[PDB]
């Protein structure tokens, strides 16, 4: 099939924080990209090109460490270096909540309906019921280093977390009659696990990717614990996304090519490489229609690749 | 340098 070698758009990302553990971009279901640039969050509306500076941190030294849109795309969660998880109403351009519970920066976020999960440099994960006064309703403690990858499954049955302690934990959706203990703890990656993404068409299938000392993409069945595939990507794997339309995966990388790689699933054959970034890719996010992948990189650009469409 | 500009 034909995949374009050039991105559809190249957006300037001046002062993007070149910190591997942060999750600074997210594309909403309303087709709006949220981009954290140092101490500000900018919103770019894909259909119009309109840009809004949603917010700016008020204290010296403060920076944004994560952003995640709620499913409906009307609220944006913003994790900060000052251990805050802010909830912003983007229609009103106003902060609704400034939730404190963490002891260190919140570099990862993931929503499950009205529950927002947040991962911290402390290694703890907190569940926040954003609708209520005492938002902090659960603490999941399965990491000894920064939680850099955090992702609820699309069916809400599991939550995956990856850390700078080289672990992947798969958590249940509720503590039930027992406590908050992982259903699975995968120790096979020999590096930080920032890349965490669930297969959209198979409930229990998860893809994870390790850092520079690991370089592998691993596919798991979280029910059986099976490692279905382990492929060497020859670089750190910052992100992974699945195309639900093409049955493919796309991963972002660092040294030496700073490229995106498209893989055919389930064969894991290399389909294409998207080159152009001049410094390591930091994060990937997908458009709500599944056609475009935005890659944010340490070269201060956001490249938007229409790699899953011909129109 | 304008943030998010083309």
């Amino acid at each position: 099939r034909y995949i374009p070698s050039l991105p559809d758009r190249i957006l300037d990302a001046p002062e993007i924080r070149n910190d591997y553990y942060l999750n600074l971009v997210d594309w909403s279901s309303g087709n709006v990209l949220a981009v954290a640039l140092d101490n500000s969050v900018y919103l770019w509306s894909a259909s119009s090109g309109d840009i809004l500076q949603l917010l700016q941190m008020e204290q010296p030294g403060e920076y944004i460490s994560s952003v995640a849109w709620i499913k409906e795309g009307n609220y944006l969660a913003v994790g900060t270096s000052s251990a805050e998880v802010q909830l912003w109403d983007v229609q009103q351009q106003k902060r609704l909540r400034n939730m404190t519970s963490h002891s260190a920066r919140v570099g990862s976020l993931s929503w499950n309906s009205y529950i927002l999960s947040s991962g911290s440099r402390s290694g703890h994960i907190h569940h926040h019921d954003v609708r209520v006064a005492e938002h902090h309703v659960a603490t999941l403690s399965g990491h000894s280093q920064e939680v850099c990858g955090l992702r609820w499954a699309p069916d809400g049955r599991h939550l995956a977390s990856g850390g700078n302690d080289n672990l992947v934990n798969v958590w249940p959706s509720a503590p039930g009659e027992g406590g908050w203990v992982p259903l699975q703890t995968f120790t096979q990656h020999q590096g930080a696990v920032k890349a965490v993404a669930w297969c959209p068409w198979q409930s229990n299938v998860l893809a994870t990717g390790g850092g520079t000392s690991d370089r592998h993409i691993r596919i798991w069945n979280v029910c059986s614990g099976a490692c279905l595939s382990a492929v060497d990507a020859h670089s750190q794997v910052c992100s992974i996304l699945w195309s639900p339309h093409y049955k493919e995966l796309i991963s972002g990388h660092g040294f030496a090519q700073n490229q995106l790689v498209i893989w055919k699933y389930p064969t894991m054959a290399k389909v294409a490489e998207l080159k152009g970034h001049t410094s390591r890719v930091l994060s990937l996010t997908m458009s709500p229609d599944g056609a475009t992948v935005a890659s944010a990189a340490a070269d201060e650009t956001l490249r938007l690749w229409r790699c899953f469409e011909l129109d | 340098r304008a943030p998010x500009s083309d």
